[PDB]
């Protein structure tokens, strides 16, 4: 009985294509080379994410400072979640599918300084697999991650932001219903999926701690593109000042 | 700050 197009059908259209890393595999691997290549790939994925965000109806109506703030707070969440999805979709295995030309399997995970990080990232694909998340559920959840963290004192366009966020909570519900599954358990699954969203905060906390550490380490010689370097530089003080507010579904 | 980000958000 819906006479309008579904929001999720739009999200399917604006989802950016998978980017290639441009990794040279004719030469032996090294942790430094892989990390640098992934950082450069990340920079381009984040640029693509800006275009994506601007195509979400209402996002461009937010104050420009708010648009900026949301992307600064959630870029890692967005990147890690998409990584989890590609990894989940591509294999059966315990692998990380950063790009079609840069896949990290169990072997490559043994490279120096890579095990713990890959484990934290594999958690996302593990959870998506456990809950058998659908593409439509995934797309709605990814929007909610963009809207998952705000400044301690809120946004300038707080009222419009809240309406947009509620809209995608509703849309996530619609995706659950559209999903081929147990009808009487929709509300339980709603809890489970928003629980997963809550846990992405800790996933991001871990990945950012190591990212910040690497970014500040002058001994490792790992390159960052302008996009990530600017965001990281701007965010480090905020996490220190406690200027952050995670919007949790299941905690105060 | 985040000059490239602002640039991308504010462009046609
Ligand atoms: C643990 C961090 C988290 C990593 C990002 C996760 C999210 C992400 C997904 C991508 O597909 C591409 C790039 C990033 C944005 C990553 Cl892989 C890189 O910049 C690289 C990042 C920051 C990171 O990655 C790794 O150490 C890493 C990935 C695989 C093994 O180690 C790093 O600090 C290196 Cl400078």
């Amino acid at each position: 009985p819906q006479l309008t197009p579904t929001l999720v059908s739009l999200l399917e259209v604006i989802e950016p294509e998978v980017l290639y890393a441009g990794y040279d595999s004719s030469v032996p691997d090294s942790t430094w080379r892989i990390m640098t290549t992934l950082n450069m790939l990340g920079g381009r994925q984040v640029i693509a994410a800006v275009k994506w965000a601007k195509a979400i109806p209402g996002f461009r109506n937010l104050h420009l400072d708010d648009q900026m703030t949301l992307l600064q707070y959630s870029w890692m969440a967005l990147m890690a979640f998409a990584l989890g999805w590609r990894s989940y979709r591509q294999s059966s295995a315990n692998l990380l599918y950063f790009a079609p030309d840069l896949i990290i399997n169990e072997q490559r995970m043994t490279l120096p300084c890579m095990y713990d990080q890959c484990k934290h990232m594999l958690y996302v694909s593990s959870e998506l697999h456990r809950l058998q998340v659908s593409y439509e559920e995934y797309l709605c959840m990814k929007v909610l991650l963009l809207l998952s963290t705000i400044p301690k004192d809120g946004l300038k366009s707080q009222e419009l932001f809240d309406e947009i966020r509620m809209t995608y909570i509703k849309e996530l519900g619609a995706a659950i219903v559209a999903r081929e599954g147990n009808s009487s358990q929709n509300w339980q699954r709603f809890y489970q999926l928003t629980k997963l969203l809550d846990s992405m905060h800790e996933v991001v906390e871990n990945l950012l701690n190591y990212c910040f550490q690497t970014f500040l380490d002058k001994t490792m010689s790992i390159e960052f593109p302008e996009m990530l370097a600017e965001i990281i530089t701007n965010q480090i003080p905020k996490y220190s000042n406690g200027n952050i507010k995670k919007l949790l579904f299941h905690q105060k | 700050a985040n000059a490239l980000l602002r640039y991308l958000l504010d462009k046609d």
